[PDB]
């Protein structure tokens, strides 16, 4: 270890507060992308939560999403565990019920300790504009995109996100 | 209390004399197969969901595979369709896994009976 995990997450905690405070798009690349990123309970720095806003030119437009981030004791050698909340999105690379996210950069083959949370949350956001063909956690919403039926993909997500508000 | 429905909107189903304003507020999804419909859906059907802001409940689909994927993922209680508008003279075997009640009828009274409870 906690000696190194704590020192590093505390450094990030200051960057996140610094970064997300400013409205200047130079010092904050995350204007209207990462709306917020903070520890759930301030006393316990291993559980963070984040609000993002879906990218433009996607069915996720004009809707926010809450993302759960668990930091292990082995941070930053091992990546965090990042997930959406249960029944909060329909996305090809996302198991809607468990909220599990299959993001490449968080695999032991491709993880670099140099990457931090704002980058990781940013990658999750990037996933919504850029779905992956490779292997989906939602093989059904996955089948729609393989068959290039965008009208179906565009509507079913917009249905899901709309019916989630009422 | 009524049931949730996934209605597949072929020419014949669009024809049905259903006052759609009464059902727009309910948990109904209208999947539109544009591969087996010539233009946009009947305007007045489209208008009736807008009057309540339930226009999101109509979903246009460019291919049948993608339409059926919507049926499984949406997973509503009832699946109303009419196969006669797809054969010149099919519902994938899956659907029974995701849906509880399949009405696939030619007869008008049946189609209306289910969609109006």
């Amino acid at each position: 270890m906690a000696d190194t995990c704590m020192s590093r997450i505390v450094k990030e905690y200051k960057v996140i507060l610094k970064t997300l405070a400013s409205d200047d798009p130079i010092a904050n690349p995350y204007r209207g992308i990462i709306e917020s990123l903070n520890p759930i309970d301030e006393t316990d720095l291993s559980k963070w939560e984040a609000i993002i806003s879906g990218p433009s030119d996607t069915p996720y437009e004009n809707h926010q999403f809450r993302i759960l981030i668990e930091v292990p004791s082995s941070y930053p050698m091992n990546p965090p565990k990042i997930s959406f909340m249960q029944n909060n999105i329909l996305h090809s690379n996302v198991k809607s019920a468990t909220g599990e996210i299959c993001l490449n950069i968080l695999k032991p083959e491709e993880w670099t300790p140099v990457w931090d949370l704002l980058h990781c949350v940013h990658a999750v956001w990037r996933l919504l504009r850029e779905p992956v063909s490779d292997s989906p956690l939602d093989v059904d919403i996955g089948n729609i995109i393989r068959c290039g039926d965008m009208s179906a993909y565009q509507g079913i997500v917009k249905y899901f996100l709309a019916e989630r508000e009422r | 209390a009524r049931k949730s429905k996934c209605i597949i909107m072929s020419k014949s189903i669009q024809g049905l004399p259903i006052k759609w304003e009464e059902y727009a507020a309910d948990e109904v999804v209208l999947l539109v197969p544009t591969s087996h419909t010539d233009g946009s859906m009947k305007q007045a059907i489209g208008d009736a969901f807008r009057k309540t802001k339930n226009e999101h409940k109509i979903i246009y689909c460019d291919s049948m595979d993608g339409l059926w994927s919507c049926v499984r993922r949406l997973g509503k209680f009832q699946c109303i369709l009419n196969s006669r508008d797809f054969t010149s003279s099919v519902v994938p075997e899956d659907i029974g896994r995701f849906v509880k009640f399949v009405v696939d009828s030619d007869v008008e009274d049946v189609l209306i009976d289910t969609l109006c409870n």
